[PDB]
């Protein structure tokens, strides 16, 4: 898998950061909707419908691209921690989990890079 | 030639001759030079963090774009293409108030004689470079160029040598090597050496040497680039 650019995580992080409200919306509804938003979508409010899974789609592929393709930075942080407990495969999958973390809270606004914030919540899913 | 900040540079009547663009290119006979400097930032920040406007003359106080301290004083411009920053351009160099923006920027290409003005009631100390920018409510830019002495060949030692020169004879060579040519700039904000006055060797694609320090006319150390063989010695 390629490495992304330094323009690229800006980029991504738009995506997710629009998923982000995409579920505080959902996650609002449920409460009143007998716990089934499955067609009730309220941010459209055929053609409407399809372009709101286009988007969602493409908000779901930018979290999937940016977990997948700093993976790297997973392998070079756990092979600090395999001699206490744990084995080197169980420590990936672990620091898997706190990558997934450090997508949601990344804030691009503030201007650090991606690999400043996911070191610190790689670490903290490891330990 | 060691500049405070980056920028442009392009020759006049200098001609060159090289094989790879990577690791410099040496220079054949000498002539004038010109270096216009500007300084560079290379970032990936966003358009929210930026302060200043395009064409906003900062200080050499703070001098804060995009929280990253800058070193040079000049006429800021940056580079947006799909809401990430990509370049904060510095040009340095004197603001004057002028008018008629429509043959301001014809002069743009020319070289700015110091005897003569860029403009009827504006005057200029040396040369410089005429450029207009585009900011709210207006003048243009003056950016001075700054010119070096460069040698065809430098001062190089006398060589000497001991041995019948058949088939094998080796000497020093001196001469000068330039790293960027005129239609590229240097993407760099801090001191950039534009040549390095070295020594190169040509022996006249093998027989590697080893050099030492030996010396017995003085009590000092000599270098001594020598070529040697070890030969097998049994102790039997």
């Amino acid at each position: 898998i390629r490495l992304l650019r330094a323009e690229e995580e800006i980029e991504l992080a738009r995506q997710i950061a629009d998923l982000l409200e995409l579920e505080l919306i959902r996650d609002n509804l449920t409460l009143q909707l007998e716990r089934q938003p499955s067609e009730l979508e309220w941010g459209k409010q055929n053609k409407n419908f399809a372009a709101f899974r286009r988007r969602l789609f493409l908000d779901r592929r930018a979290k999937d691209k940016m977990v997948q393709s700093n993976l790297r930075l997973v392998v070079s942080i756990a092979k600090k921690y395999m001699n206490r407990g744990l084995s080197f495969q169980d420590l990936i999958q672990e620091g898997s989990l706190g990558l997934i973390r450090a997508a949601e809270k990344f804030d691009h606004e503030k201007g650090y890079k991606f690999s400043t914030y996911a070191t610190w919540w790689i670490r903290q899913a490891i330990t | 030639y060691r500049t405070t900040t980056g920028g442009m540079i392009r020759y006049a009547g200098v001609e060159v001759a090289k094989g790879g663009r990577k690791q410099g290119y040496e220079v054949t006979k000498g002539g004038t030079l010109l270096w216009i400097p500007e300084e560079t930032h290379e970032i990936n920040k966003d358009i929210s963090l930026l302060i200043v406007e395009d064409g906003q003359y900062v200080e050499a106080g703070t001098e804060v774009v995009k929280d990253i301290f800058c070193q040079s004083s000049g006429i800021v411009e940056v580079v947006q293409k799909n809401d990430i920053l990509r370049e904060i351009i510095i040009k340095p160099g004197d603001f004057y108030q002028d008018v008629d923006p429509g043959s301001v920027k014809i002069e743009s290409g020319q070289l700015l004689q110091p005897g003569q003005d860029v403009f009827p009631g504006v005057t200029v100390s040396t040369l410089s470079q005429a450029e207009w920018i585009e900011s709210p409510e207006g003048g243009l830019l003056l950016r001075p160029v700054e010119e070096y002495k460069v040698f065809d060949e430098p001062a190089a030692p006398s060589q000497g040598s001991q041995n019948e020169e058949g088939g094998r004879q080796i000497e020093l060579r001196s001469v000068q090597r330039l790293f960027y040519k005129d239609g590229d700039r240097v993407k760099s904000v801090e001191g950039a050496p534009l040549l390095s006055t070295q020594l190169v060797l040509e022996i006249y694609h093998l027989s590697a040497d080893i050099e030492l320090q030996d010396d017995e006319e003085e009590d000092c150390q000599r270098l001594q680039l020598v070529i040697l063989e070890s030969l097998v010695l049994r102790r039997d």
